[PDB]
């Protein structure tokens, strides 16, 4: 399973595949995609 | 149908579009090792190669002139004055 | 003799001073020297963990970018270059971290006193936040509110001011010469009349006018130079001034060292 | 500078003058047409694709 | 937008100078010039960075991340 | 994009020196001198000592293109004497006057 | 029209034109992208074996 986040309330979901789209306790059927985990680099020029 | 050496009334001075036509024929044939007439001075490009077979008219070609009535004439680019 | 040079203003900032019998080409290259090619400390990588800002992450590694450093004990930091480690090392750079995050309801401010020092330093002088502030607070960064963190790893380098302009430690550099027109080297615009509408430079007050009725100058040359040199807050003007010397006299030597091989 | 030409300070934009954010969005969709054919998002691999 | 770092011009350090500015102008009601008297700017290459900017990272906040 | 890396301004390339003696045939006993990775800084400030020689009969340099680091230096001394001597000479009296410019700073400045 | 009087070709490139008083009458600056874009066909001849053969 992938880490979702809603988008009202912005509560961890983390649901799997074959459960369509829609997020748990509140029915805002946009859910986030979370930033990666890992590091990125940047030049200040 | 060929006019004779006697009879060609055209202009005998080699104009720029038979220099520009010479030049590039001769220095197409010179990239695709053609015998060079002329000893080098130390030359790798064909066009100097080419334009310096010019300035001593070492280029074997003929110019074949055509007439707006079907006919031609033979001004060979040796006898041609350049500029 | 030589060039000599007397201050007139001396603060933490701004210090200006008189640098004469020199010609034009080694006041020009001194202040070109030391607007150009001095050393600094700046950041020049920015890793980002978390950022939940509402400023763009890149916007923010520019700010960083933008934030002075300390660069004393700077002449025995080697390049990035001309170490032979692999990526960096305690010979090459200082590393720096920023962690933020909102605590109340009134918004969190990010200073660049927030930036600790998590490197061994060997005995240096540098990667201390310059605070310049009359309330005790580094420059602001970013505002942040409850909820919000921002963790990131910043990679201070070494570099002059050609690589960028966050390595610049001087500032605006005040260079004047001749106060009472006498070289005729500028020929002023007027509408009505010259002494009216132009009105007299400070450094005129160390000098006298050239008093009308007497004959044209030609025959003298350009000195008495007026150089104002300020410095941001890495190193005192002193440090710039004989660094930028003995900058522009290595250039000379490393130039009469390339042709002694020849 | 001539023909409306202009020369910028190259120490001023390295401080950031003028500088902006480009914002590129990218919408793609799933369909079906008949009910039989149905495009899903999925990585796909180099072996069966 | 939230203090420019340095100065577009001079390079000089500003961005501790708008906490104060601020800070002289509720509390003191002085005017721009004698604020920006008060900071040490003497130069409009710096003046024209606190006088014309536009702070819109406080309008940013009032979103719910 | 485009653009050279900026630390290509101040570095030298491989492959290359600091300084290139190209003899000119111009005028009897000159020599045209490449400088790289240099600008007007060094040029107008060697010159203007090549100018205060007396030995030296022509002086000049020129930056060829902003885009690259680069200025030429053209010389030319009198007959029985090598422009080499005259840079030398330069050099060695810039180093001098930054030497005492360096010392009275220092003098000056442990007085305030 | 748009097939045969005229017609979109290769071997061309489009882009804003500067000014450079360092340059010559007859030069045009090429940017460097461009250059490595767009080819030429030369033949190889024993004047230029070796060049070409650096170029490879
Ligand atoms: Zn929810
Ligand atoms: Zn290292
Ligand atoms: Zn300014």
């Amino acid at each position: 399973t992938l880490k979702y986040i809603c988008a009202e309330c912005s509560s961890k979901l983390s649901l799997s595949r074959t459960d369509a789209v829609r997020c748990k306790d509140c029915g805002h059927r946009i859910l986030l995609k979370a930033r990666t985990k890992r590091l990125v680099q940047f030049e200040a020029r | 149908k060929a006019i004779p050496k006697d009879q060609r009334a055209t202009t005998p001075y080699m104009t720029k579009y038979e220099r520009a036509r010479i030049l590039g024929t001769r220095a197409l044939q010179i990239s695709m090792n053609a015998p060079v007439f002329v000893d080098l001075e130390g030359e790798t490009d064909p066009l100097r190669i080419a334009m310096k077979e010019l300035a001593e008219k070492k280029i074997p070609l003929v110019i074949r002139r055509y007439l707006p009535d079907g006919s031609f004439e033979d001004w060979s680019v040796e006898e041609l004055i350049v500029d | 003799e030589g060039p000599q040079v007397k201050i007139r203003e001396a603060s933490k900032d701004n210090v200006d001073f008189i640098l004469s019998n020199v010609d034009l080409a080694m006041a020009n290259s001194l202040r070109r020297v030391m607007i150009a090619e001095i050393p600094t400390l700046a950041i020049d990588s920015v890793e980002v963990e978390t950022n939940t800002t509402v400023l763009a992450d890149e916007f923010i590694a520019h700010r960083l970018g933008l934030i002075p450093l300390q660069s004393m004990d700077i002449e025995q930091l080697e390049y990035s270059r001309d170490c032979f480690c692999e990526d960096h090392c305690d010979k090459c750079s200082v590393v720096l971290t920023l962690q933020a995050f909102g605590e109340s309801e009134s918004t969190t401010n990010v200073y660049s006193k927030d930036l600790v020092i998590v490197s061994n330093l060997m005995g240096r002088n540098i990667g201390h936040p310059i605070i310049q502030d009359k309330e005790g607070n580094g420059v602001l960064i970013c505002k942040l509110r409850k909820g919000q963190e921002l963790k990131l790893t910043c990679v201070a380098k070494k570099g002059i001011a050609k690589e960028h302009a966050k390595w610049g430690p001087a500032a605006a550099i005040e260079f004047e010469y001749d106060p009472w027109n006498k070289l005729k080297h500028t020929d002023y615009w007027y509408e009505q009349d010259s002494a009216k509408e132009w009105p007299q430079s400070k450094n005129c007050e160390y000098e006298d006018p050239p008093n009308e009725g007497d004959p044209f100058d030609y025959k003298a040359q350009a000195d008495t130079f007026y150089m104002n040199v300020e410095s941001v807050g890495s190193i005192p003007v002193d440090q710039v001034v004989v660094r930028g010397i003995d900058t522009l006299q290595k250039k000379v030597a490393s130039i009469l060292l390339a042709l002694t091989q020849m | 500078n001539q023909e409306d030409s202009m020369i910028m300070n190259q120490s001023s934009i390295d401080r950031g003058l003028f500088r902006s954010l480009f914002f590129r969005s990218y919408m793609d969709q799933e369909k079906k047409y008949g009910m039989s054919i149905t495009e899903t998002f999925e990585k796909p691999q180099r072996t069966n694709t | 937008m939230i203090v420019p770092v340095r100065c577009f011009s001079c390079g000089k350090v500003v961005g501790d100078k708008w906490e104060s500015y601020l800070n002289l102008l509720q509390e003191d009601e002085l005017d721009e010039g004698t604020a920006l008297s008060r900071l040490g700017l003497k130069r409009y290459c710096c003046r024209r960075m606190i006088l014309t900017h536009v702070d819109l990272i406080e309008k940013f906040l009032r979103y719910n991340p | 994009m485009n653009a050279p890396d900026r630390f290509e301004l101040f570095l030298l390339g491989e492959g290359e020196s600091k300084l290139k003696i190209d003899p000119d045939t111009k005028a009897p006993n000159a020599v045209v001198i490449t400088f790289e990775k240099e600008d007007h800084t060094l040029g107008n400030l060697i010159r203007a000592e090549l100018l205060n020689d007396r030995k030296v009969l022509f002086a000049a340099y020129k930056v060829e293109h902003p885009f690259f680091a680069r200025f030429k230096l053209r010389i030319q001394t009198t007959e029985g004497y090598d422009p080499k001597d005259a840079l030398k000479n330069a050099c060695n009296s810039i180093i001098n006057k930054l030497g005492a410019l360096k010392t009275n700073f220092e003098t000056e400045w442990n007085l305030q | 029209r748009g097939n045969l009087m005229g017609k979109r070709v290769d071997f061309s490139a489009r882009t804003v034109i500067s000014g450079d008083p360092n340059l010559e009458l007859d030069q045009v600056g090429v940017p460097k992208s461009i250059a490595k874009t767009l080819t030429y066909p030369e033949v190889v001849t024993p004047y230029n074996i070796d060049r070409l053969t650096q170029l490879v």
